[PDB]
């Protein structure tokens, strides 16, 4: 239920410093975009 | 009709309604009457059949128009309105923050052509940066000043830079007044505050930061004086690029000024001044 550090992670993997958006396929990308999405509706619920 | 099909957890009828007298709004009416009830989740869970007239009525609602365009996957209208959102959110910045990178994550995860998608990418990376000077003060002096970053408006270009320079950040360095003179570039020329005397106030308030007394009258001033945050933010200020010739005032004007009164009696203050000045702009040169 740590939600907000959830969203986070769009930050880290899109960060310039690490580059790891390069890494990702643009499927995986979409999926883990999913996968925030569920955690920000849990967040709305809260 | 609402209240039976609600009752009875009806469905079906409830869909066959919305056919039935579409003609007479009563899917406006259902929309408004699950909004009144709180009931958002049952609002949002619409059929595809129903989704452009669940769009025209969440048009008024700017709040939640994002949610179902996420839904919908119109990823292209769901940033611009999370952009929307985040642009007249002031009144908590960590909400702002969110609206911003969901915005992203909308322009991102949409067909935008790649020229107009780096152009809305840059168009949030420059409202984070701005944001970053905001997130990026000191713990201590938001401890001192009973601030949460959780909880807090969007503060001003202005009101940052105050909270940079001012005399409570007993541990502002090169870094905070770097940071105070790139938020200048954020103050829009419809101000009523002076960004040239503004300036000179935060160069001023560098200056009070350091001991301008000569420790044994035996050492270069431009060598005494090159761990001050002053001279510091010089270096960095050349170290970016900027010309200092037109970017820095008069070292007769920073003299001038009622801020450094306690200093004006120090005649190696003076010298020392003119002479990083003399140093610093003869190194760009």
């Amino acid at each position: 239920k740590q939600y907000k550090d959830c969203l986070r992670l769009a930050d880290i993997v899109s960060s310039e410093n690490q580059k790891l958006y390069t890494v990702f396929s643009k499927t995986e990308m979409r999926n883990l975009l999913q996968k925030l999405r569920e955690s920000s509706l849990m967040l709305l619920d809260l | 009709l609402v209240q039976i099909c609600e009752m009875t957890d009806n469905q079906s009828r409830l869909q066959r309604y919305m056919t039935l007298f579409a003609e007479q709004n009563f899917s406006d009416f259902l929309f408004r009457w699950y909004l009144e009830k709180g009931k958002r989740g049952k609002l949002l869970s619409q059929p595809a059949s129903q989704h452009g007239q669940l769009a025209a009525f969440l048009q008024a609602h700017d709040h939640l128009s994002w949610l179902h365009e996420l839904n919908s996957q119109e990823f292209e209208k769901a940033h611009r309105t999370l952009q929307t959102l985040a642009n007249m959110e002031t009144r908590y910045f960590c909400k702002k923050k969110t609206l911003l990178g969901l915005s992203k994550l909308a322009a991102l995860a949409s067909d935008f052509q790649e020229d107009v998608l780096q152009e809305k990418v840059e168009e949030i990376a420059e409202q984070e940066h701005f944001l970053l000077h905001q997130e990026t003060l000191p713990k201590k002096l938001l401890e001192e000043k009973q601030l949460d970053l959780n909880a807090m408006p969007v503060l001003a270009p202005f009101q940052l830079i105050q909270l940079y320079v001012c005399e409570e950040n007993k541990r502002a360095n090169e870094n905070d007044f770097m940071k105070a003179l790139d938020l200048l570039e954020y103050i829009g020329d419809d101000s009523e505050v002076d960004v040239e005397e503004l300036k000179l106030e935060i160069l001023c308030k560098a200056i009070k930061r350091d001991e301008w007394s000569a420790t044994d009258g035996k050492d270069d001033p431009i060598e005494a004086t090159k761990d001050s945050i002053f001279v510091k933010v010089l270096q960095n200020l050349l170290n970016k690029g900027i010309e200092l010739k037109g970017y820095l005032p008069k070292a007769e004007t920073l003299l001038q000024s009622e801020e450094l009164n306690s200093l004006k009696t120090n005649s190696y203050f003076e010298f020392s001044l003119k002479a990083n000045y003399e140093c610093y702009m003869k190194m760009q040169s």
